[PDB]
RNA sequence: CAGGUGGUCAGGUAGAGCAUACCAAGGCGUACGAGAUAACUAUGGUUAAGGAACUCGGCAAAAUGCCCCCGUAACUUCGGG
RNA sequence: AAAUUCCUUGUCGGGUAAGUUCCGACCUGCACGAAUGGCGUAACGACUUCUCAACUGUCUCAACCAUAGACUCGGCGAAA
RNA sequence: CUCGAUGUCGGCUCGUCGCAUCCUGGGGCUGGAGCAGGUCCCAAGGGUUGGGCUGUUCGCCCAUUAAAGCGGCACGCGAGCUGGGUUUAGAACGUCGUGAGACAGUUCGGUCUCUAUCCGCCGCGCGCGUCAGAAACUUGAGGAAACCUGUCCCUAGUACGAGAGGACCGGGACGGACGAACCUCUGGUGCACCAGUUGUCCCGCCAGGGGCACCGCUGGAUAGCCACGUUCGGUCAGGAUAACCGCUGAAAGCAUCUAAGCGGGAAACCUUCUCCAAGAUCAGGUUUCUCACCCACUUGGUGGGAUAAGGCCCCCCGCAGAACACGGGUUCAAUAGGUCAGACCUGGAAGCUCAGUAAUGGGUGUAGGGAACUGGUGCUAACCGGCCGAAAACUU
């Protein structure tokens, strides 16, 4: 989507794409996370777009979450329900709620978890 | 470069006065039937029993 | 766009080959020579026996650029070389005859006979 | 009788005029404008005339300028800025409420845009002031894009005001003059002003005529 | 016109006159015409 | 679509042949050699589109006399009656800059 | 404590190689963090046209770069170059 | 006319569009000179110096990008 | 003055000032026919080039230019840079000295620390004031910025000149340099875009992909930012004037620009153009909104409480931005994201299938992927909220 304004997260571009795979899968495998609420931001376009890849479910769209993210069971259990139990819903799949900055640097800290 | 003179007690207070905590903005929720004090950012978390109030 | 030390090959058979732009001439410190903009120019090297020796201080129009022109069209004219042609004082070209094709910009700067003798203009 | 309108810039494109020729147009809508307000020399000293722009929601405006916009029996819009006129004759044309529109201007006009020239932040002194700067190479320690110096010595023992220094840039009330006015279109609202002016696309802009012609 | 200090007539007419506070000769002759400065 | 496209459609031109990138096209332009008004004809391939509607620009190369010439026209240029495609090409890129460096043979492009 | 510290072992693929790139075994993420497109500094990267015009000086950078096959000047102390 | 020449940017020639530097000479050596070696010399040099090709952000003339800082927040918390 | 340290030349960067003016502007005289000049006067608004040599300043030269001005500011400027020269320690040459050594003699090498406290300056906020509290729009006291110029054509080969040569004054066209805005074009960039590709490791394998190697490399590349790009400006007209040219006109029957008086008169000055600007404490103006209570005391231009208009903080963001500020939006919502559709960028996905021994090629299929740009969409977050914040009168 569209791109960071300013430093990536973790440093490098490249740090920032393994960081948002490994939420991705992270918030695909348990519904929901808890991390500092610019990775969240940063998490919320990028997951929704897998979950669009997953309820499209075609083989192309299987492919194209699987370039992104390194995971055969969270990739299979995004399209067999993530997808399908979105696929009525247009757009919108995510939720950020903000919660207690964290102590020992008072990183403000947020919620992110699928819709139901 | 160095400090040329002390500062004054006047000049030293006038600057350090001015470092001071921001105020958080806080509102009332009443949760499981009590009534707490919370940030408003917090609120969505506090209502969704996300905030640990001690 | 043609500044000072810039070589340029020379379209014409004057004998030299190759001048090194001194000045853009056209006002006080101006510093490109598009198509059809006035060099004086030094020969850096000619043929063997040429009219135009070696370390000659010639003047010369810039026929064609590497760099892109507008026209006032909206169009672009691009050349894949640097070349100019070297002139008299009246603007008429020292040598007999022009190589390769030569910007369309010489016809309203009055460089009428280069345009007659260039090979074709654009 | 300086005539004006404010309006919208939208962005630029380019057109060809008669003789073929490209011509890069900023195209600005110079949406309706209402008067709300003249300005008098006898009661406010001046000759002006409000003019009010913008489609805005009545409940997004606070009664202190709803209030004036009724007073003025007009709906209330989003922009309210004056242009200013000669001391004289100065109303015999502006009613308040009048709807003065895209073609007040002719085509061929020449107009002067005033707008905010877009933000550049903290700017350093090549950007904002054109430094040279320093050398890239031979031994240049960390200046590169320093400003060098800023001053004398003891005489004066001082930098002076005015010193081109860094700062923010842009955020500017900025006049472009003598713009030709290659087209307006009155079906829909829109000049076609040759070259660029000033600011965002979507900020806002007034449109006068040129002084200077 | 000749600006000098020193400023006296050079023919039989120039008139030798002070106008606007600083003298000067006026002479039917111009290149007579000179002033004090 | 864009905010200026009400603007852009009275300036555009039908009647302008599907064109790509490694195609020769003639293109004929109008010139003004003082006052007759002549059409020239430029042979070239195509090597670019850079596209956006009335800005759409196009940019054809050929090799006149040993020298290689790229002209960058506008598409709905109206100093272009119009343009023929004399040959359709074949080629991988967009916009096929590595011939800029490629004489002869060697800058040849297929004919599909 | 970005320095220093003698000796032993030291796998795979590519590679001439104990270079280098990615890996194995085996370790580690090493001890302030979280953000944020200011100037500016540093470290890298790219750059139209020109190509030393820079500068005390081509400083720095760029360029060249490998294997095989051709071919290789003045001069020479006959080895070279 | 030199790692030596003050006068001196000597003079002539070459190289450059233009050369107080460079090369070749002249000899008027302020103040060269034969083992504190003289004059040459292939090879060699992270030496000094001059030129050319190539190459380039060195420059014309800068622009943009990323990162570490700078900046903000939380913690610790100096210095001359 | 400074030795319990005031860093020395040149360059770079940034300037600022004077005018003894190089150009541009205005004039007088000329041994000024014209074109050009010479000289003097006024004039500092702007401009005043790039190279070769040298450490250089200077100077000479090259090519230009309207012109390539001269000076001051610690020979401006090293807590801004450089460090070539000079002026430590090494070494050599010449020369001097028996020598150790020495030399405004030469030669090679040889250094550049500091986190900004105060003033100062460039920006940005917070507070209070501005006789009620606010919001919008504003005046402009006073400032700032800006101020360059060429060539050609017509006038006219006319005036002038024996000819050669060759105008003034006016009008037009096109420029150079500089500045500002802007991103349509051109061009640059592009670290979540697309494609190709090397090595390797991995996804069990194939296929398809991924990690790392500078973003691995390579070809492109929308947005944004930008210049090499685009557009515009530098004007005109007034006022008061400088040098200078006068009118009327005495003292001094004449005469005289002056003594009374009145004119003309320049890029200088002031207006005019652009921008800032009421902290302009003389804190302005035109409007519009609230304009309302309650309690107590030592009853007071009294304190509180509650508020109004309004605003702030919080929230969603922004092409606004260091923080802050600014701007937009907050469900009677299209603000961001998602989503859908376009635009654009890349360039023909995967899978299947056909041809080929295969590398590969074709069809499905202008494919697939995708950021910034545009519109739709109420799916996600902008929430079920806290804090500031309103008037004695009296004089004509
Ligand atoms: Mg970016
Ligand atoms: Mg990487
Ligand atoms: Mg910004
Ligand atoms: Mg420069
Ligand atoms: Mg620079
Ligand atoms: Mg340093
Ligand atoms: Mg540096
Ligand atoms: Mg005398
Ligand atoms: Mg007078
Ligand atoms: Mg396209
Ligand atoms: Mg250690
Ligand atoms: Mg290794
Ligand atoms: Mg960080
Ligand atoms: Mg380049
Ligand atoms: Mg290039
Ligand atoms: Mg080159
Ligand atoms: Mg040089
Ligand atoms: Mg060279
Ligand atoms: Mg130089
Ligand atoms: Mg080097
Ligand atoms: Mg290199
Ligand atoms: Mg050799
Ligand atoms: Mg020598
Ligand atoms: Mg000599
Ligand atoms: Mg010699
Ligand atoms: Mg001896
Ligand atoms: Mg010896
Ligand atoms: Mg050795
Ligand atoms: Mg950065
Ligand atoms: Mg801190
Ligand atoms: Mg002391
Ligand atoms: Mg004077
Ligand atoms: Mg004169
Ligand atoms: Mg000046
Ligand atoms: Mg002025
Ligand atoms: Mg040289
Ligand atoms: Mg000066
Ligand atoms: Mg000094
Ligand atoms: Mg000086
Ligand atoms: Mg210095
Ligand atoms: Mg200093
Ligand atoms: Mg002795
Ligand atoms: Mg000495
Ligand atoms: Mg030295
Ligand atoms: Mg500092
Ligand atoms: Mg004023
Ligand atoms: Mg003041
Ligand atoms: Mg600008
Ligand atoms: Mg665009
Ligand atoms: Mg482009
Ligand atoms: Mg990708
Ligand atoms: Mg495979
Ligand atoms: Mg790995
Ligand atoms: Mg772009
Ligand atoms: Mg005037
Ligand atoms: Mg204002
Ligand atoms: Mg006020
Ligand atoms: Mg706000
Ligand atoms: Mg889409
Ligand atoms: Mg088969
Ligand atoms: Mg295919
Ligand atoms: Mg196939
Ligand atoms: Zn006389």
């Amino acid at each position: 989507p569209k791109p960071t304004k300013g430093p990536r997260l973790g440093g490098s571009s490249s740090h920032q794409k393994a960081i948002l795979a490994n939420l991705a899968t992270s918030l695909f495998e348990h519904g929901r996370i808890t991390t500092t609420e610019p990775k969240a931001r940063a998490l919320r376009p990028y997951a929704e777009k897998l979950i669009t890849h997953a309820k499209k479910g075609a083989l192309h769209n299987r492919r194209e979450v699987l370039k992104k993210l390194r995971d055969k069971d969270v990739v299979h259990t995004l399209f067999a329900e993530i997808g399908p139990f979105f696929a009525d819903r247009d757009g919108g799949y995510t939720r950020i709620i903000k919660i207690e900055a964290r102590k020992g640097d008072n990183a403000p800290m947020a919620v992110i978890e699928l819709v139901r | 470069a160095v400090p040329k003179r002390r500062k004054s007690r006047s000049n030293t207070r006038s600057r350090r006065s001015q470092w001071k905590a921001a105020k958080t903005e806080l509102v009332g929720v009443t949760v499981a039937g009590h009534a707490h004090k919370v940030p408003r950012r917090l609120l969505k978390a506090a209502r969704l029993g996300l905030i640990d109030f001690d | 766009m043609i500044q000072q030390e810039s070589r340029l090959k020379v379209a014409d058979n004057t004998g030299a080959k190759e001048i090194l732009c001194i000045r853009v001439l056209g006002g006080s410190s101006r510093r490109y020579a598009g198509i059809g903009d006035v060099i004086v120019a030094t020969v850096k090297d000619a043929i063997p026996g040429g009219n135009v020796k070696r370390g000659d201080v010639v003047k010369a129009v810039v026929v064609r650029t590497v760099k892109e022109r507008r026209r006032p069209d909206g169009s672009y004219i691009k050349f894949d070389e640097n070349a100019a042609v070297i002139i008299k004082p009246d603007n008429d070209p020292r040598g007999t005859r022009i190589f390769g094709p030569v910007g369309r910009e010489l016809r309203e700067k009055r460089f009428m006979k280069i345009i007659s003798l260039a090979p074709e203009v654009l | 009788a300086r005539k004006g309108i404010l309006g919208t810039k939208l962005g630029m494109t380019q057109v060809f005029d008669e003789s073929n020729r490209v011509v890069p147009v900023t195209v600005v809508k110079a949406g309706p404008n209402v008067v709300t307000r003249i300005r008098t020399p006898e009661r406010d000293g001046y000759s002006a005339v409000q003019l009010a722009y913008g489609e805005i929601s009545p409940r997004k405006v606070n009664k202190p300028l709803t209030g004036q916009y009724t007073a003025a029996g007009v709906n209330p819009r989003r922009y309210l800025a004056e242009l200013r006129l000669d001391d004289s004759d100065a109303a015999t044309e502006y009613q308040v409420g009048q709807e003065l529109t895209a073609e007040i201007f002719a085509d061929g006009s020449y107009v002067d845009v005033t707008g905010t020239s877009k933000g550049k932040g903290f700017a350093g002194t090549m950007k904002r002031h054109g430094f040279r700067g320093q050398g890239a190479s031979h031994g240049a320690q960390a200046v590169h894009r320093r400003p060098g110096s800023i001053g004398g010595c003891a005489t004066p023992a001082r930098v002076f005001k005015g010193t081109r220094m860094a700062g923010r840039m842009g955020n500017d009330r900025v006049t472009v003059l003598n713009l030709l006015v290659h087209k307006v279109d009155a079906e829909n609202g829109v000049l076609l002003i040759k070259g660029a002016v000033p600011g965002r696309t979507g900020g806002l802009v007034m449109v006068r005529s040129a002084i200077k012609r | 016109m000749k600006v000098n200090p020193s400023v006296k007539p050079i023919c039989d007419k120039c008139r030798l006159i002070r106008r606007h506070g600083r003298v000067m000769v006026i002479c039917s002759d111009p290149r007579h015409k000179q002033r004090q400065g | 679509m864009n905010r200026l496209d009400f603007v852009d459609k009275p300036s555009l031109r039908d009647d302008i042949p599907a064109f790509n990138p490694g195609d020769t096209i003639n293109v004929h332009v109008k010139v003004i050699e003082g006052a007759k008004e002549r059409l020239q004809v430029f042979k070239g391939v195509v090597i670019r589109r850079q596209g956006g509607g009335i800005r759409e620009t196009f940019t054809v190369r050929k090799e006149s006399y040993g020298v290689g010439v790229e002209r960058t026209f506008p598409v709905h240029s109206p100093n272009i009656d119009h343009i023929e495609v004399v040959t359709r090409g074949d080629v991988r890129r967009a916009k096929l800059y590595y011939l800029r460096e490629l004489r002869g043979k060697k800058a040849k492009i297929k004919e599909k």
